[PDB]
């Protein structure tokens, strides 16, 4: 999803 | 070496502007349902004040950018700089974003109409089920 | 550590841990786990002032290791930097029960 | 004392933030949590019991003072009620913050939340909650704090405090 | 609809509004149709709180099956016997539904093991919102081993599909409700009031326990009550500062900084967790109805 | 230079800051009760907003001209910057794509089925309504 | 478990495939407990069309005592569930994504819980519940949820301003596709008010925000994405509407570097066209739109035509008089925005100068949008 995608780049 | 101090000037000038405008505003106003419609509308003025002042100097840098760049075309030809990769990329990834902006726009212009055809379906079903159970409930 | 820190009331906070060390010694307390206090003292605070008759209470302190809880009170900022002389003299009077009158 | 917003003149790219509050511990918790993430400008952190402060010369001036108020004792909101009488009207003008904490575990709270929401909108002032207890939500807090101390202090262009003042107005 | 002022009775609880003052509970005799011994047995027994969702499709014809399926129930699962009784005189106004009682009895009369409490009293904020197919009985109390209360919740959240809750009481209510029982008339003294405080001290523990003769905390009640027949927050505040202010005065140890736990009165004695103990059968009603208001406020 | 100007306007700023400030600095503290701060600190605010209005109309646009060479640095700066603003805008634009292909597929099988038990229902109904 | 058992006219158990409960539809015999039903499809079919008081008093009920008891930060600091508030969420959302409706227990538990909330732990599971709040007047729930949404969007870094304006453009979406089934069928005129207020609320939040974060693209891109969303209600959902994003956001996109801001701008300006156009003609059959918004619209399309390639870049927004640049230094600027000189198309330029009627090559780049624009202004 996209709010998995930005989440995992916001760890990151 | 100049860079750093040119952006640290540029940095001072800045926060002092904000800082002077701030002790001036102070020191000039040093000199209950009926308020806050005036509050509202000074807001609304100070707030379009201010959009109209960051667009004016928005454009004027905008256009001293631009012409610097155009002065300047030759050089930026033969022997240009590091610059070359960063545009290549820039040229690169505009083509994928505007194919995924199209994609994108199809996709939801068929979902549209799918979530629309599933509303009216529900919509149809809730009342044909309803006259069946009330019907069905009276016998 | 963290010189950007500014601990402002540092004298008080001093001055408190010196009136603790003093008062409650260095040594390791002895082990305690019950006190109590009886009270027959006036009320003196416009309220109940034309009172004459003492107002009559019973208090308990009770913990598993008492005399070490007392000790942590002043640094925690939950009672004064002196403490009063009833909870204090627990050891030095050898006594355990205590009676207050007027 | 009276504490005063324009006493002393700005230093050069230099935040200062001050934290009253009765818990020492959590005071510390909140400045070394805001301290250990960097930013662009300079951080400096005050603590402090109750106002007024001692007096000194070298203190520069403070831009933001936040209120912290424990819903657990009653002792920190009496605490923060008579320190609300020294500093004068000019410093509430978006410049005074409100942390509620212990918000969380219902039973252990010994004040009403609308007590402590008649506080804040009497002095016209945000307010916000947050668990100091734990490490992750205390990091967001402390975060969230230092954009507002930087929105304070002047170094975003075009924002000053009276706008943040009615940026964060509430509707009733 | 129902639904829609449901909602808007939810949305409407905000923090802006001041919430009211509190009526002097008033001793009142109970209605002559209910049982004396039954009475006598509730008191001076320890009860466990609890909020309950309304149940749905309850009938008050039909008990003796209802008994029959929870004592087969409780066979399965494990020379006792199951009794469903209905009470007579604990509602507060005509609206409000009937109580009743659900108990273990060990056959040998025999011994009462387990005792179940469902009760409503002055509910009329909840009647409002339900339609006629439920019972709104908001109020549970528990008296025995937590081991068949489970169980007994267990079956009647498969049978009547109902939720149980534990109920909570802090700080701040133990407060009012001291307030307000200290302001109570009595004729004859029984118990001491005392107040229980923990201090916070997390690396170490400690307690305080403050018992105080009943003439004189009435007396100093009288010094600071000034309003005829109603309680305000002030009025308690003061009640408070007094007692703070005394144990100041002997021990320099801030008591306003530390968090009460345990109440006890003449009239009835109360826990933190969700204890409550009734010592007096005439001041029955107002507790009652203090506890419906917070399991009804909890459950919406 | 324009550095030499810059610095100029700068203690020029800095000695009009300190002017202003000892000016402010002769007037008296007010502070509050809890009786009458709402209307005090709403006159207040009301008085500042009007003079903050004054003082921004009169501002108006610095030219400041500068030289060529920052601008070229600026503007590198600011394409370089745009460069991982791309490509996060790309890396988005993907799995919202994929996102929505997903939830199109899902929605396709929902309508069936949904036409499916719409149509049986109707036929039902005219089966118990014929009799 | 969490979720209660699945436990029991027509028998609950013979029930396990699709034809069984098309043949039984109208009588069906309902579980004890309706937490069973949130997870099987078969009993979600048939709720879909039941609208009964008890079964909804019960449902929620239930719904509302569970969320209650699971949550993490309020009512209990219970780190320990974890996962399994995510799992439930996640459940929750994909139920009420069918039936195309959502519960009045999420609605109640957000009302509940949103003050106290950090905007960390849950943030993707709560943005999703937003987008499924029930149509209703905009004064009364804005005190509810919006304040303390703003306070929370003011002091919090970009990207939970992009994931709220993401739920922002969802919930306007779906109040749009409730709303417009509504005229197959408070009046037409008081439920649009509702959704001007809210295009007027994030318009003010979006400019917001856009001064606050110094300009940056990446938020200008999702403000875009959401104005795409909104340019189209008169022709998606043929409802009367047309309303105008604010100055600050065209003179913030048009005078960007990037070339893909000013595609969307262009295909976005369009839009705006055509909705016009439809719209004007009906208005005479239907015969009260504003003509105030087709001044702005002309101003706004002037501006953007005299940048383009009318080398009139000097309209009403931009009112820079020439003797600043007489000063300063600048003779040609007329042409200096123009498609040859624009500083976005700076790379395109230096591409094609490697290699005059080079439109071609731009649009063979991909420049569709900047087709679609010249096609209609042309023509």
């Amino acid at each position: 999803g996209v709010l998995a995608h930005l989440e995992r780049l916001e760890t990151q | 070496c100049s860079e750093d101090r040119m952006t640290l000037l540029l940095r001072l000038r800045a926060q002092t502007k904000q800082q002077l405008l701030e002790y001036k505003s102070m020191v000039d106003a040093s000199e209950e349902k009926q308020i806050e419609a005036k509050i509202e509308d000074l807001e609304n003025e100070i707030e379009e004040v201010k959009v109209a002042f960051e667009i004016k100097k928005l454009a004027l840098d905008r256009m001293r950018l631009s012409t610097a760049l155009k002065k300047n075309l030759e050089k930026i030809s033969r022997q240009s700089s590091v610059l070359m990769d960063n545009m290549k990329h820039l040229l690169e990834l505009n083509k994928l974003i505007m194919k995924s902006q199209q994609e994108s726009w199809d996709l939801e212009e068929k979902l549209l109409d799918i979530r629309k055809k599933r509303l009216q379906l529900k919509q149809a079903s809730e009342s044909k089920l309803l006259e069946i159970q009330t019907e069905k409930n009276k016998q | 550590m963290d010189s950007r820190i500014i601990h402002e009331n540092i004298v008080e906070k001093e001055r408190v841990q010196r009136i603790t060390q003093e008062t409650f010694g260095d040594y390791p307390q002895p082990q305690l786990e019950f006190a109590q206090y009886k009270l027959e003292t006036k009320f003196k605070s416009s309220i109940l002032a034309e009172r004459e008759e003492p107002l009559r209470c019973l208090i308990k302190f009770s913990s598993p290791h008492l005399l070490e809880a007392l000790k942590s009170l002043a640094p925690a900022g939950i009672a004064d930097a002196p403490l009063s002389p009833l909870l204090t003299c627990i050891p030095n009077k050898r006594m355990n029960y205590f009676k207050i009158r007027d | 004392s009276v504490l005063r917003p324009l006493d002393k003149l700005p230093g050069l790219n230099t935040a200062t933030i001050l934290l009253v509050g009765t818990e020492d511990a959590l005071l510390q918790q909140l400045a070394d949590s805001m301290l250990k993430e960097d930013c662009a400008s300079e951080l400096k952190v005050h603590l402090a019991k109750s106002l007024p402060l001692p007096s000194s010369v070298n203190r520069p001036r403070i831009d933001l003072i936040v209120f912290v108020v424990n819903l657990h004792s009653k002792y920190s909101l009496q605490n923060t009620e008579e320190s609300l009488r020294h500093v004068d009207a000019s410093f509430f003008l978006g410049k005074v913050c409100f942390l509620a904490t212990g918000a969380g575990r219902e039973s252990h709270c010994s004040i009403h939340r609308h007590t402590v929401v008649k506080l804040a909108h009497t002095y016209q002032s945000p307010l916000l909650y947050c668990d100091l207890e734990v490490e992750g939500f205390r990091a967001t807090m402390a975060q969230r704090l230092v954009r507002v101390l930087q929105i304070c202090a002047g170094h975003v262009p075009g924002v000053s405090a009276l706008n943040l003042l009615s940026l964060l107005r509430s509707s009733e | 609809p129902l639904q829609k002022r449901l909602e808007s009775v939810r949305k409407q609880s905000s923090f802006i509004l001041t919430p009211p003052r509190r009526k002097i509970p008033q001793c009142s005799q109970l209605q002559e149709d209910v049982d004396p011994q039954k009475v006598a047995f509730l008191l001076h027994k320890q009860w466990t709180l609890y909020s309950l969702t309304p149940l749905y499709k309850f009938s008050y014809s039909n008990l003796k099956e209802y008994s029959r399926l929870l004592n087969a129930f409780i066979v399965a699962e494990k020379n006792i016997k199951v009794i469903f009784s209905t009470l007579l005189g604990m509602k507060g106004t005509q609206r409000d539904p009937e109580a009743f009682l659900v108990q273990i009895v060990s056959k040998s009369e025999g011994k009462v093991l387990w005792t179940g409490w469902f009760c409503c009293v002055f509910g009329d904020s909840l009647l409002e919102t339900v339609s006629e197919d439920f019972t709104c009985l908001p109020l549970f109390l528990a008296n025995g081993a937590e081991s068949n209360t489970a169980i007994i919740g267990t079956w009647f959240q498969k049978t009547f599909d109902c939720y149980f809750s534990p109920l909570a009481i802090n700080a701040f209510n133990l407060s009012w409700m001291a307030a307000m029982w200290t302001a109570c008339k009595m004729d004859h003294y029984v118990a001491t009031t005392e107040f229980l405080w923990s201090v916070p001290c997390s690396p170490q523990s400690l307690d305080i326990s403050f018992a105080i003769h009943p003439e004189d905390a009435k007396a100093l009640w009288d010094s600071v009550h000034k309003t005829p027949g109603e309680v305000t927050q002030e009025e308690v505040d003061l009640f408070m500062d007094c007692l703070y202010s005394h144990f100041h005065r002997h021990f320099k140890i801030h008591l306003s900084a530390t968090r009460l736990v345990r109440v006890s009165t003449s009239v009835a004695s109360a826990h933190t967790d969700g204890k409550i103990k009734i010592l007096c059968h005439k001041y029955l009603i107002g507790v009652l109805a203090y506890l419906t208001e917070l399991a009804i406020f909890q459950i919406e | 230079n324009t550095e030499e100007e810059l610095i100029r306007e700068c203690e020029e700023m800095w000695k009009d800051m300190e002017e202003c400030q000892n000016k402010l600095s002769l007037i008296g503290t007010e502070t509050l009760t809890d009786s009458n701060a709402q209307l005090s600190l709403l006159i207040m605010q009301v008085k500042c907003l009007t003079a903050e209005l004054s003082q921004w109309q009169k501002k108006t646009p610095e030219t400041i001209p500068l030289t060529e060479d920052v601008l070229i640095t600026l503007g590198k700066e600011e394409f370089q910057k745009l460069r991982q603003d791309l490509e996060m805008v790309l890396s988005t634009k993907e799995s919202k794509n994929e996102k929505l292909k997903e939830d199109l597929e899902r929605e396709q099988r929902w309508l069936d089925e949904q036409q499916q038990i719409m149509e049986s229902l109707n036929v039902l109904h005219s089966e118990l309504k014929n009799k | 478990s969490v979720i209660p058992v699945l436990n029991s006219s027509f028998p609950l158990e013979q029930l396990q495939s699709f034809p069984q409960l098309l043949q039984n539809i109208h009588c069906l015999e309902l579980p004890s407990q309706m937490g069973s039903v949130l997870n099987n499809s078969l009993l979600l079919h048939y709720i879909n069309c039941v609208r009964d008081e008890p079964v909804l008093l019960r449902f929620y009920y239930w719904l509302s005592q569970t969320l209650q008891e699971e949550c993490i930060w309020y009512k209990v600091n219970n780190y320990e569930h974890g996962k399994e508030f995510t799992n439930f969420l996640d459940t929750i959302i994909r139920a009420e994504c069918f039936l195309q409706e959502g519960f009045y227990s999420c609605e109640a538990f957000l009302y509940k819980s949103l003050p106290l909330w950090d905007g960390l732990c849950c943030r993707s599971q709560f943005l999703q519940l937003v987008s499924w709040i029930p149509f209703s007047s905009f004064s009364e729930v804005k005190p509810l949820l919006f304040d303390h949404l703003a306070q929370l969007f003011f002091t919090s870094t970009i990207y939970f301003k992009c994931s709220v304006l993401q739920s922002l453009k969802e919930l306007l979406q779906n109040w749009l596709l409730w709303l417009s089934m509504d005229i197959h069928m408070t009046t037409l005129g008081g439920s649009m008010n509702s959704v001007s207020k809210l295009i007027h609320y994030v318009g003010w939040l979006s400019t917001t925000a856009m001064r606050l974060e110094s300009n940056n693209t990446f938020l200008l891109h999702f403000i875009l994405d959401f104005y795409e969303k909104v340019c189209d209600i008169y022709i998606n959902y043929n409802l009367p509407l047309v309303v105008l994003f604010p100055p600050g956001i065209f003179y913030s996109a048009l005078l960007s570097l990037d070339t893909s801001i000013l595609n969307q701008l262009c295909f976005i300006m369009h839009r705006y066209r055509k909705n016009l156009t439809a719209a004007k003609k009906n208005e005479l059959v239907q015969k009260n739109f504003s003509s105030k918004t087709y001044q702005e619209f002309n101003h706004y399309l002037t501006s953007m035509v005299g940048c383009l390639w009318t080398s009139k870049p000097f309209g009403k927004g931009i009112y820079i008089d020439p003797e600043i640049l007489e000063k300063t230094g600048v003779a040609e600027y007329k042409n200096s925005l123009n498609v040859v000189h624009h500083p976005s198309f700076l790379s395109y330029a230096v591409s094609f100068l490697l290699q005059s009627w080079y439109l071609d090559y731009l649009f063979s780049q991909g420049l569709q949008g900047l087709k679609l624009f010249i096609r209609s202004s042309v023509h």
